[PDB]
C-alpha cells in the first residue's frame, strides 16, 4: 500500500490520459504487401482485415511478419513496438 | 442546318451529366476506400422463375454464411472462386476483387531479377518476345512446349539459367519432387494456380526440371509411391491442349533420362523441341568460361589447349566451381591475379 | 453557474421522421438534424427533422 499511496495520487491525471493509448484490437499480424495503400492483416482469430497505412507510422518502418498495436476504432496503426 | 441544331441541346445535356456525375463519382473514393475484412466467394447460379435469376454463395474468415447475389461495376476476371474481395460493414457486397491466389506460399518458390545448338535456343526463346508482330504476315506460330534433354554431365540447368538472364524477364524454378506431397489432389490445385499467376503477371520464365523420374509409368506392375505426377501431367497436356489461353505464357520442361516418354507429348502446345547433346565439345566450354571469367582479374595469357583437354564430361556448374577453386587459392598464394595452370590445378582439385 | 429545469417537447413530425429513421437505422452508421425555435431558455421545441445520406466513414 505505501508504494500503491503515491502511485494512487499520481493516478489523477491518468483519467486525463486515458482518452488516447486505450484502443487495442489485440495485436493482429500481417503476412504481405500486395500494394502499398492497401494492407492485407490476419488476425489471431483466422480472420483476415485490411487497412490503410496511418501518417503516423512509416512505411519504410514496416516489416514483413511483425507484430504492432493497432486500433480497433479507426483500425489504423497509431504506434509501432519493438517486440 | 436548322434540323442539326437541336444537337446543341443534346451536348448541352451530355456535358450537364458530366457535371451532375461528379458527386456520385465522389462518393465512391470515400465509401470504397477501406474494406474492413476479407471473404470467401463462391459463384452460383440461381433461377427467379426482366427479373433474371442471379446468387452467389460468400464465406466469411469468422465461418457465418450469409446471403447475397452478384452486384458491384463491370466485371472480367471476376465470377471465379477466388479471394481478396472489397466489403463493408453489415453490406456484404462486392466491390474490388483482387486475386492473391490460394495458400501462397508454392508460388513464391523463387525471385530472379555448343554453340549452333544454344543459337537455335536463343533464337527460340527469344522469338515469342519479338516476332510476334510479324507472325501476322508470316502466320507463324510460335511453339510452346521445348523439351530439353541429353546425357548427364551436360551442365544444361545454368546454361539454361544462364538464358534465362538473357531473357531479362523474370526466372521461376520448380524441381520434379516439389510436384510430390503428403496430401493428395494437390496436381490440380498447383496447376491451376500457376496458369493463374501466368495469367496475371507479367510474360516471365518458367522452367522445371526432372519430368522423366516423376513421369515413369512403371512398367513392372508390383508398386511404387507416386502415380500423382502421372495425371498431373495429362491434366497439363489436357490444359495444354483443349484450352484457348495455351497461347500465353510458355512453360518450358526438361528431362535427365530418356528411358521414359510419353508419345501424346507431341503437340504444338505441348512438347515440340527435341535437342539431343553428342558429347558437347572443350573450345566451346572454354569460350563461355571465358565469358564468366572476364569480369575477373586473370593475366592475359592462356594456350586454353590443357583446359580444353582436362575437361571430360564436365557440367557448366562444375567448370564455375572449376574458376571458383581457382579463384579460392589464388587468396592465399600471394598473388592479386590469377593465373593460367591455376585452372587445370583447381580441376584436378575439386575433381 | 445558473441551472434550470428543461423539458424536451417532442411532437409527433419528428417521432415518425425518427421512425423511418429507424427503417434507415441499418448498422451502417448515419446522420441527422434537429430544427427549431427557442422562446426561452429552460423550454426547447423541435419541429423541422430530416435524414442524411449515408457514408462509409460513419
Amino acid at each position: 500500500a505505501p508504494p500503491a499511496l503515491w502511485d494512487l495520487a499520481a493516478d489523477k491525471q491518468t483519467l486525463q490520459s486515458e482518452q488516447p493509448l486505450q484502443v487495442a484490437r489485440c495485436t493482429k499480424i500481417i503476412n504481405a504487401d500486395s500494394e502499398d495503400p492497401k494492407y492485407i492483416i490476419n488476425v489471431k482469430q483466422f480472420a483476415k482485415f485490411v487497412v490503410d497505412l496511418s501518417d503516423q507510422v512509416a512505411p519504410t518502418d514496416i516489416e514483413e511478419g511483425m507484430r504492432v498495436g493497432v486500433d480497433r476504432n479507426k483500425y489504423q496503426i497509431h504506434i509501432p513496438l519493438p517486440p | 442546318k436548322i434540323m442539326k441544331s437541336e444537337v446543341l441541346r443534346v451536348t448541352h445535356e451530355l456535358q450537364a451529366m458530366k457535371d451532375k456525375i461528379k458527386e456520385n463519382s465522389e462518393k465512391i473514393k470515400v465509401n470504397k476506400t477501406l474494406p474492413y475484412l476479407v471473404s470467401n466467394v463462391i459463384e452460383l447460379l440461381d433461377v427467379d422463375p426482366q427479373r433474371k435469376g442471379k446468387c452467389a454463395v460468400i464465406k466469411t474468415s469468422t465461418r457465418q454464411t450469409y446471403f447475397l447475389p452478384v452486384i458491384g461495376l463491370v466485371d472480367a476476371e471476376k465470377l471465379k472462386p477466388g479471394d481478396l474481395v472489397g466489403v463493408n460493414k453489415d453490406s456484404y457486397l462486392i466491390l474490388e476483387t483482387l486475386p492473391t491466389e490460394y495458400d501462397s506460399r508454392v508460388k513464391a518458390m523463387e525471385v530472379d531479377e555448343l554453340d549452333k545448338q544454344i543459337q537455335e535456343l536463343v533464337e527460340a526463346i527469344v522469338l515469342p518476345m519479338n516476332h510476334k508482330e510479324k507472325f501476322e504476315n508470316l502466320g507463324i506460330q510460335p511453339p510452346k512446349g521445348v523439351l530439353m534433354y541429353g546425357p548427364p554431365g551436360t551442365g544444361k540447368t545454368l546454361l539454361a539459367r544462364a538464358c534465362a538472364a538473357q531473357t531479362k524477364a523474370t526466372f521461376l524454378k520448380l524441381a520434379g519432387p516439389q510436384l510430390v506431397q503428403m496430401f493428395i489432389g494437390d496436381g490440380a490445385k498447383l496447376v491451376r494456380d500457376a496458369f493463374a499467376l501466368a495469367k496475371e503477371k507479367a510474360p516471365s520464365i518458367i522452367f522445371i526440371d526432372e519430368l522423366d523420374a516423376i513421369g515413369t509409368k512403371r512398367f513392372d506392375s508390383e508398386k511404387a509411391g507416386d502415380r500423382e505426377v502421372q495425371r498431373t501431367m495429362l491434366e497439363l497436356l489436357n490444359q495444354l491442349d483443349g484450352f484457348q489461353p495455351n497461347t500465353q505464357v510458355k512453360v518450358i520442361a526438361a528431362t535427365n533420362r530418356v528411358d521414359i516418354l510419353d508419345p501424346a507429348l507431341l503437340r504444338s502446345g505441348r512438347l515440340d523441341r527435341k535437342i539431343e547433346f553428342p558429347m558437347p565439345n572443350e573450345e566451346a566450354r572454354a569460350r563461355i568460361m571465358q565469358i564468366h571469367s572476364r569480369k575477373m582479374n586473370v593475366s592475359p595469357d592462356v594456350n586454353y589447349e590443357e583446359l580444353a583437354r582436362c575437361t571430360d564430361d564436365f557440367n557448366g556448374a562444375q567448370c564455375k566451381a572449376v574458376c571458383v577453386e581457382a579463384g579460392m587459392i589464388a587468396l592465399r598464394r600471394g598473388a592479386t591475379e590469377l593465373t593460367h595452370e591455376d585452372y587445370m590445378e583447381g580441376i584436378l582439385e575439386v575433381q | 453557474a445558473v441551472d434550470t429545469a428543461e423539458q424536451v417537447y417532442i411532437s409527433s413530425l419528428a417521432l415518425l421522421k425518427m421512425l423511418k429513421h429507424g427503417r434507415a437505422g441499418v448498422p451502417m452508421e448515419v446522420m441527422g438534424l434537429m430544427l427549431g425555435e427557442f422562446v426561452d431558455d429552460y423550454t426547447v421545441r423541435v419541429i423541422d427533422v430530416f435524414a442524411m445520406p449515408q457514408s462509409g466513414t460513419g
